[PDB]
């Protein structure tokens, strides 16, 4: 079968384009979260300083609403989009249900986003 | 050669080999002669009998496109019978538009043009059929016409379609087409399918004739049976 | 071969093997065989199981009361142009409230799988149907390729191991006009015996007889409701 | 406003008033209500002024383009289906009635009436306009079949001047042109046949 | 036909049906067919070649192999 | 019709007639005004009639997808919310419903009015309908928070009982449903001929 | 301007018994003060064990008639089992529906046995309002039909009276003698009684003469 | 394979279809699921497979309620299955809300296999399920005709099944079976037979983490997450 | 059409036994003015069946295009498979119930009648899509001024021999002309009989006028 294609599947049952994807989050900066009894928390490494650059930009922590928060480990720009998606349907959550996102709808979104560019070539 | 994958894709020399390959399997089709006789044209398909077990009139090789005109089509038959229903169409709207039954001219036109589009699109194959169409009006008098797999129509005082289009076409052109009844061009029809019937290679086959003209008053009704049935004696007897 | 990649590419050697290829995935399927006398039309199909524990797969599927379909080739092509014949049933006698006549149905059926055939994007249609259906004109069985091409059979058998069948509807087509009910059916099953292998044999699980006749709307026959016809069966020959 | 047509044995005779009507005020007292739809085959129009301008011109084009296509004369048929399948498409949306006279090879001088429905009739006399229903028994008295070119151009001459006469939008000068295997002569009476 | 005259073919096979099935097979893979089948009754100890026989010869030679694959039943 | 809501200490107290009426003609005597959306969850109809079946009928499918997907059963604010919201597209159609959603949830006791003019509130004590206007006054004279059990339910028994003296088009036995942690349950089902012996005595 | 809707006239009656279910209609079209035919019988058996009855716009009443027998077969179909009479009521709650701003002028009662055998009658309003009744008529004279059945099926509004079990026999004599006595009163109805009882043997109908004028 | 694998669009000469035959192959990454149908009911095991002690068992959903009449068990890549399993639960839903009744499991197990079959249709949804679904999923119900069990594939094709098992070890779970299942097994009796047969095809003990356990009977509702007697019915045995 | 413009008037069947007669007056009238005095409204539809139309002509000339296009369309597959009476009927009260639907109806009511399989059919198909089959048939003023004639002589004697079934026609198209406006004396009568169908050509009634002189 072949690697370069979303869709092929592989003779062993590989979608590898997919896998390949799983790389670039390794090659990403170390993030870690533990759930606390009242202060779940989450960790974030190499703030790599560069010197002449500010780093209020850099955000690898970043808020989607007032009682989730999220880490993001891979490309960069990638996570910025994923980030704002899961931040528009939190506040749609409210409209839609006047209810704040329980955490597992927010991650059963981000999942369905991601899972969207999956299924076809052309994303 | 490489380039004769797409049909949008020109050869150096300057010819596209997809709507050469339409032709071939048009000339692997068993041979259908029409001859355009003064009084309306009469046509005959060398319909091959497969199996045995398909019932007689299975895979009928002659179709009626308009109440006056009839078409015969050799090649694939799935792909004429698509190209039947294109120019059913194309006669339904033109009474439905101009209010005047189709003129024979005009459909081969058409019919044509639909065949010529697929040849310049990648996306469609060209059409593999070739078919020939004939009707009889009082104002136009007796017409065929016949279309290729390229889209190309001319008319033809006779022609053939299929494997044996040449050697068909040497004995058309023996008959008195110009003056000869068309009763008795029926007969003529039976004996040429006869002649180039080649039975042994091809085993069993079945006859079908078509006759448009003033004694069917233009419509493009199948010949009565037992007029058939004589021109198969008179092509029996003429074989032996 | 390069002038295998599509179906919308002519072989240099004037042939399309894409439809022909698809025409193969008919053969994998199970033998499937139909007969009509003067007034009733009957399909016998043998159905394989994918585990012991398991049921026998569909091999018989119900159009109208006027028409009946057996399946040979991919399962998922024969759900896809059943829905297409249950729509096109269903509207005829929406609008003309006229049961359709099964010959125009057959056509219906080969205008739809020539589309795929001559344009890229959907592959040709993998599966052969076996029609049975009394209209206006009498009993018909209809044979479908996925070449879009239909024959009208007195009997036909279409799939794996039915050479043997159609030979024995060679040898026996005469008689099956003028037989009644019970022959017509016990003939069928004959056909579809000689594609077993020797050492199989029909059994109520194994084998699905559908009838649509003059009298009777068409009716699947399956499991005890086969047996019946099962009995009473010629001793196979050996 | 007050059209009419008859057919003779060779041809077709047609002619029409001059008036084009805004409320009581005359926007043109000298109108071609008759066009040209093809070399032997002529519409007279009647109804909306805009409406009738733009399915003349919409069949015009047609006409051609089929003539070129099949090499041929059109049959006036053809015409009448053509102004009948517009006006039957869009009959809420136009309020046109037309006669369309025409001399065709295979059938000869022929006359057919659209009324604004898009109905087609061919009719041997046809009249129409808001002049129409003051003349309807004298094109019902004086018609007598076979009559001559000249008899019928005096016939059209002398209805579509006393319609005229009594309809306030009928007025002002009768166009009058006959088409035959020879092709169309047009003449204009000024306001003759007084009687 | 020409090499299994010595055989003991059924009556019933048909070669031209097996001919069609064997496209593009040149004369020895042909003769291969015929060799096969003799061997595959054999296995069965079928004192005739059916034409199922034959069916499996055409696979053996091509090296196709024939199993029920599902999707298709 | 006549439906009234309240929630005292011991949960929420839902009751409503049964009368069905094509204009003046009385359709039914016998419908059935409270849908059982979920265990824990009562919406109560008024208005037009298909109007409010279909609507509630489409909220209680909505509910059963969410219990399945979330595995948790949903709010009375979320089904109030997602109730308001489908009738608010449909808004100068011509809908008529006027219902209340009650139920028990995580937050607590909860009653919720949705309007098909997009009105949605919450309140202790609602009444919606034709004899609502009459079921207020009784319902608000003598509606305590700290009511018991028994006495709630004979205060929403003589509400709507009093609401079907005055109002033609409410009619019909008292249907009454109380809405607790554990779940609704349905207290009885009593014809106003009845009620009317004992109430007047 | 155009009227989409003309009033076609017809009333209908469902009895539902413990055993059976009888669904009975008048058999006349009438349209304005004139009578299109003496002989349209409302009742339409859908299945063996369910009968509609529609009456109202007689175009509506074609319509729907024709989208339920398609839809009883697309069901058929796919659960290779035949809809059950409460099934095909809530079904047609949903097609009325969906026409909710565009209303089939159709008064339909569903009258069959249910999947345990006792009669059931599904009365249902112009965009679709299903409830259970042992008892329901619809049509131009359902206001006379009903109050008799209440009296009598329901025993209403009767004190000191035994409250014996509906028999087929008595529910027949019921539906011919509401229907005679609502031609007398009706100008929209009268010709022929159609009566069909669904029985576990199967529909079977009966006709009985009303007045013709 | 040799080429014609690049699409389900491509015809092999054999005529097989590749990709189809491919996702068939990914079922087998899957861990086993174990279905036995029986009059009492029908009961589903699993071998939850938990990949580290931190994450929570609950997240890994291999048994899943598509209604309280229907359970289903997915061997194979777990975003596909949660596709069919959103359907089937919206289709249960909308039967209900169309026809007021439940829908029967034969049923369901056909609707779902309508999206699987659209590999590559052309006309639904374009831009979506270019490929086939790559999950076997076991739908195991107890409807009007009584308790049954329908096992789909990805090509879209459903079977009913007295027994049946998905996912890797599979093939050694069926030969298993076909030994150990009878007509009269009581619902009770099977449950045991199914985790005894998923112990042996399974590398880490039985404990009661590893498998979870599914049951569905006439009487009661889905009651397909047996829990703390996932302990009970494992140390019996 | 929301507004008729040329239209016919009333239409007469009656079943007969062994065929049916319909009987239609050639007029199309704008309003009052009879515009047209030589028009047919009577059409043949296959060989076992006839329609005729009251209402808008242009409507009936636009169904008489379509429901033709149909017939050569099923001729031209000549499978031995043609639309049967009841057939037309149905697809008449689809197209007449679906326009309606959409708010632009056709302006028509249709009477089809047609012999086939040994059974006569008499159907009536309205602008807004009612449709029945009836013994006897009239459509605009007609059915006030003629069916009460024809529904007397049929209930009497339930089958009428294909004679004096033409004579009550004839006997009811006088009755029209004398009453209804919009009414011309010149009939067309279209018979369906095993033989075919045959559309009479132009017909006069003769009129008595001697109540003139008795005031
Ligand atoms: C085709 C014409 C030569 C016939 C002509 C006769 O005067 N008809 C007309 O002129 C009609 C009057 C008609 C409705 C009675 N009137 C018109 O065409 C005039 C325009 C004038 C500048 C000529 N008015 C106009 O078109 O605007 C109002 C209107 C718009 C649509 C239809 C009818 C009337
Ligand atoms: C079930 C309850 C919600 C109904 C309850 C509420 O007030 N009582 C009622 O009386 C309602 C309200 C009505 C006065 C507007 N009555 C109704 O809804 C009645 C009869 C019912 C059996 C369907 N229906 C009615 O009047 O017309 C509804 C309608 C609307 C559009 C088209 C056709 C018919």
């Amino acid at each position: 079968s072949y690697d370069r294609a979303i869709t092929v599947f592989s003779p062993d049952g590989h979608l590898f384009q997919v896998e390949y994807a799983q790389e670039a989050v390794k090659k990403g900066s170390t993030a870690v979260g533990v759930r606390g009894r009242d202060i779940v928390v989450l960790g974030v490494e190499k703030k790599s300083v560069a010197k002449l650059q500010d780093e209020r930009t850099v955000r690898k922590i970043c808020a989607l609403d007032d009682n989730v928060c999220m880490a993001f480990a891979g490309l960069t720009a990638d996570a910025r989009i994923v980030i704002n998606r899961a931040r528009v349907e939190c506040q749609s959550h409210r409209l839609t249900v006047e209810d704040p996102v329980t955490v597992e709808y927010i991650t059963r979104y981000i999942a369905s986003l991601k899972q969207r560019y999956t299924q076809s070539n052309g994303r | 050669t490489g380039y004769d994958l797409s049909a949008s894709t020109f050869s150096p020399d300057g010819r596209v080999f997809q709507v050469e390959y339409a032709m071939k399997a048009v000339e692997n089709s068993s041979t259908a002669i029409g001859i355009r006789c003064k009084d309306g044209v009469v046509f005959g398909v060398e319909k091959l009998v497969l199996s045995k077990l398909y019932e007689e009139g299975s895979n009928k090789r002659l179709f009626n496109v308009d109440r006056h005109v009839g078409m015969a089509v050799a090649g694939l038959l799935a792909d004429a019978r698509s190209l039947a229903d294109i120019a059913r169409e194309e006669a339904s709207n033109f009474r439905s538009n101009f209010g005047y039954n189709i003129p024979l001219k005009h459909l081969a036109d058409r019919v044509a043009m639909y065949v010529h589009a697929y040849t310049l699109y990648s996306a469609v194959r060209p059409f593999g059929c070739s078919f020939m169409l004939g009707s009889y009006s009082v104002n136009d008098g007796a017409q065929l016409y016949m279309i290729d797999p390229s889209g190309v129509s001319y008319g033809y005082w006779g022609c053939a379609i299929g494997k044996a289009r040449q050697a068909a076409k040497t004995e058309i052109e023996k008959l008195q087409m110009k003056e000869m009844t068309c009763r008795d061009i029926v007969k003529e029809v039976a004996k040429i399918i006869y002649i180039v019937h080649d039975e042994v290679k091809d085993k069993a086959f079945e006859l079908e004739l078509s006759w448009v003209g003033e004694l069917t008053n233009g419509r493009h009704e199948i010949v009565p049976k037992d007029i058939r049935e004589e021109a198969e004696k008179y092509a029996k007897e003429s074989l032996k | 071969n390069q002038y295998d990649n599509d179906v919308t590419v002519w072989s240099p050697q004037g042939r399309i093997h894409q439809i022909e290829y698809a025409m193969e995935a008919v053969k994998q399927g199970s033998a499937t065989v139909g007969l009509k006398s003067k007034t009733h039309a009957v399909l016998v199909a043998l159905k394989r199981a994918q585990s012991e524990l398991a049921a026998h797969q569909k091999k018989i599927l119900h159009v109208d009361n006027h028409i009946g379909i057996s399946i040979a080739g991919l399962t998922a092509d024969a759900r896809l142009l059943c829905n297409f014949m249950r729509q096109e049933c269903l509207d005829s006698r929406f609008v003309f409230d006229r049961p359709l006549p099964v010959s125009r149905l057959v056509s219906l059926i080969g205008s739809k799988t020539q589309i795929p055939t001559q344009r890229y994007g959907r592959r040709p249609y993998g599966v052969g149907l076996l029609i049975a259906g009394y209209d206006d004109m009498g009993p018909h069985i209809f044979q479908t390729c996925p070449s879009a091409n239909y024959f009208d059979c007195r009997a036909m058998s279409i799939g794996a191991r039915s050479q043997s069948a159609r030979t024995y509807l060679e040898r026996h087509m005469s008689e099956f006009m003028e037989c009644n009910l019970n022959e017509l059916v016990k003939h069928g099953l004959r056909a579809l015996r000689e594609t077993l292998p020797a050492e199989q044999d029909l059994t109520t699980k194994n084998v699905s007889i559908g009838i649509v006749g003059k009298d009777l709307e068409f009716t699947i026959y399956d499991d005890d409701d086969v047996s019946p016809f099962l009995e009473g069966l010629e001793e196979r020959p050996q | 406003t007050t059209i009419m047509a008859v057919q003779f044995d060779g041809g077709v005779v047609l002619g029409a008033d001059s008036r084009t009507t805004t409320g009581s005020y005359i926007a043109n007292r000298v109108t071609d209500k008759l066009t040209p739809i093809h070399d032997r085959i002529f519409c007279c129009r009647s109804g909306s002024a805009a409406d009738t301008q733009a399915v003349a011109d919409a069949v015009t084009y047609q006409l051609g383009f089929h003539s070129i296509e099949l090499n041929e004369p059109p049959l006036v048929h053809t015409a009448a289906s053509l102004f009948k399948e517009m006006c039957y498409r869009y009959r809420e949306d136009l309020m046109a009635g037309i006669i369309i006279a025409g001399w065709d090879p295979q059938e000869g001088g022929q006359v057919y009436s659209v009324p604004m429905g898009g109905m087609m009739v061919r009719q041997s006399f046809a009249i129409g306009g808001s002049g129409s229903s003051y003349i309807y028994g004298y094109v019902d008295a004086t018609y007598r079949e076979g009559m001559t070119k000249e008899e019928c151009l005096q016939f059209t001459a002398n209805a579509l001047a006393l319609a005229m006469e009594r309809d306030g939008s009928s007025g002002g000068v009768i166009r009058l042109a006959a088409i035959a295997e020879s092709g169309v002569e047009r003449q204009v009476l000024l306001g003759d046949q007084i009687p | 036909q020409i090499h299994s005259r010595k055989m003991n073919v059924s009556p019933d096979v048909n070669y031209e049906e097996l001919a069609r099935c064997t496209d593009d097979f040149n004369g020895a893979q042909c003769k291969a067919v015929c060799v096969e089948a003799g061997m595959i009754a054999l296995r069965r100890g079928a004192t005739e070649l059916t034409h199922e026989d034959y069916m499996e010869g055409i696979l053996e030679v091509q090296a196709k192999k024939k199993a029920n694959l599902q999707y298709y039943a | 019709t006549t439906t009234l809501a309240f929630k005292f200490r011991h949960g929420v107290i839902v009751a409503a007639d049964s009368r069905a009426t094509a204009g003046a003609y009385i359709a039914s005597q016998t419908v059935k005004k409270v849908i059982e959306i979920n265990p824990y969850l009562l919406g109560t109809m008024a208005g037009g009639a298909a109007d409010c079946s279909f609507w509630e009928r489409l909220l209680a499918r909505q509910c059963r997808i969410y219990e399945l997907r979330n595995k948790e059963r949903i709010s009375v604010a979320a089904a109030s919310k997602l109730l308001a919201n489908m009738v608010y597209q449909y808004k100068g159609m011509g809908l008529s419903m006027g219902t209340m959603i009650c139920g028990w949830d995580k937050r607590g006791p909860g009653l919720y009015y949705v309007d098909s003019e997009g009105n949605r509130i919450s309140g202790a004590t609602f009444s919606v309908g034709s004899g609502s206007v009459y079921a207020y006054g009784v319902m608000d004279r003598g509606y305590s928070y700290d009511l018991e059990v028994e006495q709630a339910y004979d205060l929403a028994r003589r509400a709507i009982y009093q609401a079907t003296y005055r109002d033609a088009y409410s009619g019909g036995a008292v249907n009454l449903y109380h809405v607790r942690e554990d779940g609704w349950i349905r207290v009885s089902s009593d014809n106003v001929a009845d009620l009317h012996e004992k109430y007047s005595g | 301007r155009f009227s989409p809707y003309v009033f076609n006239g017809g009333t209908i009656l469902a009895i539902a018994g413990e055993d059976f279910a009888i669904v009975a209609s008048d058999t006349r079209l009438s349209e304005g003060f004139s009578i299109h035919t003496r002989d349209s019988p409302k009742c339409y058996k859908l299945t063996d064990k369910t009968v509609i009855g529609c009456s109202g716009f007689h175009g509506d009443c074609l319509t729907l008639t024709k989208i339920i027998e398609a839809r009883l077969k697309m069901y058929k179909h796919s659960n290779n089992k035949a809809m059950t009479t409460g099934a095909i009521a809530a079904m047609l709650s949903t097609i009325l529906y969906s026409r909710r701003f565009f209303p089939y002028y159709v008064y339909n009662i569903i009258g069959g046995l249910d999947e345990e055998g006792k009669g059931a009658v599904y009365s249902f309003d112009p965009v679709g309002s299903y409830q259970r009744d042992s008892f329901k008529a619809g049509g131009s004279a359902s206001a006379m039909l009903q109050p008799l059945l209440d009296n009598q099926v329901g025993f209403k509004n009767m004190q000191n009276v035994e409250h014996v079990p509906l028999s087929l026999d008595r529910a027949m004599r019921l539906v011919k003698d509401v229907f005679i006595s609502a031609a007398e009163r009706d100008v929209y109805t009268g010709d022929a009684l159609r009566i069909c009882i669904v029985t576990k043997e199967g529909i079977r109908e009966e006709t009985v003469s009303l007045r013709k004028d | 394979r040799s080429e014609y694998d690049r699409g389900v669009n491509t015809f092999s000469p054999e005529g097989r279809l590749f990709q189809v035959e491919y996702a068939i192959e990914a079922i087998k990454l899957g861990s086993t699921a174990i279905g036995i149908q029986t009059s009492e009911g029908v009961c589903l095991a699993v071998e939850k497979r938990i990949t580290s002690p931190l994450m929570e068992p609950s997240s890994i959903e291999k048994i899943v309620e598509i209604d309280a009449h229907i359970g289903c068990a997915m061997s194979g890549l777990i975003a596909d299955a949660k596709t069919l399993i959103d359907k089937a639960r919206v289709e249960t839903q909308n039967h209900w809300f169309t026809y007021n009744e439940t829908m029967t499991v034969e049923s369901v197990t056909q609707a779902v296999s309508n999206l699987a079959l659209q590999f590559g249709e052309e006309d639904a949804d374009p831009g979506a399920m270019s490929r086939p679904f790559g999950v076997a999923l076991l739908f195991g119900g107890v409807d009007e005709k009584g308790p049954q069990l329908f096992h789909m594939d990805p090509s879209g094709t459903f079977v009913q099944c007295d027994a049946r098992a998905i996912g890797s070890a599979s093939e050694g779970a069926q030969s298993s079976l076909q030994e150990v299942y009878h007509k009269s097994m009581t619902l009770k009796e099977a449950i045991k037979s199914s985790l005894i047969i998923l112990k042996q095809v399974m590398e880490e003990k039985l404990n009661a983490t590893n498998i979870e356990l599914a049951t569905v009977q006439p009487g009661q509702n889905f009651h397909m997450f047996t829990k703390e007697e996932l302990e009970e019915v494992i140390k019996d045995i | 059409t929301q507004n008729p413009m040329v239209t016919g008037t009333s239409v007469l069947g009656v079943k007969f036994e062994g065929g049916v007669v319909i009987a239609a007056d050639m007029l199309g009238s704008y309003g009052s003015l009879a515009r047209f005095r030589n028009i047919s409204r009577i059409m043949r539809v296959n060989n076992s069946t006839m329609l005729g139309a009251s209402g808008d002509y242009a409507d009936f000339q636009y169904l008489k295009q379509v429901l033709g296009q149909m017939v050569i369309d099923e001729e031209l597959l000549g499978d031995g498979h043609s639309y049967s009476p009841r057939a037309i009927h149905s697809w008449l009260t689809r197209a007449m119930y679906s326009r309606r639907s959409k708010m632009n109806p056709l302006w028509n009511t249709m009477v089809i009648g047609g012999y086939a399989d040994g059974e006569s059919f008499l159907g009536y198909v309205d602008m807004l899509g009612v449709a029945y089959e009836a013994p006897s048939l009239a459509t605009g003023y007609g059915a006030y001024l003629a069916q009460p004639l024809l529904r007397e002589v049929l209930e009497k004697q339930p089958v009428l021999s294909q004679t004096e079934a033409r004579d009550l026609v004839e006997r009811c198209m006088r009755v029209l002309y004398y009453r209804d406006a919009r009414s011309y004396n010149r009939f067309q009568i279209a018979t369906v009989t095993e033989k075919g169908v045959e559309i009479e050509g132009p017909l006069s009634t003769e009129t008595n006028w001697d109540i003139a002189h008795m005031i």
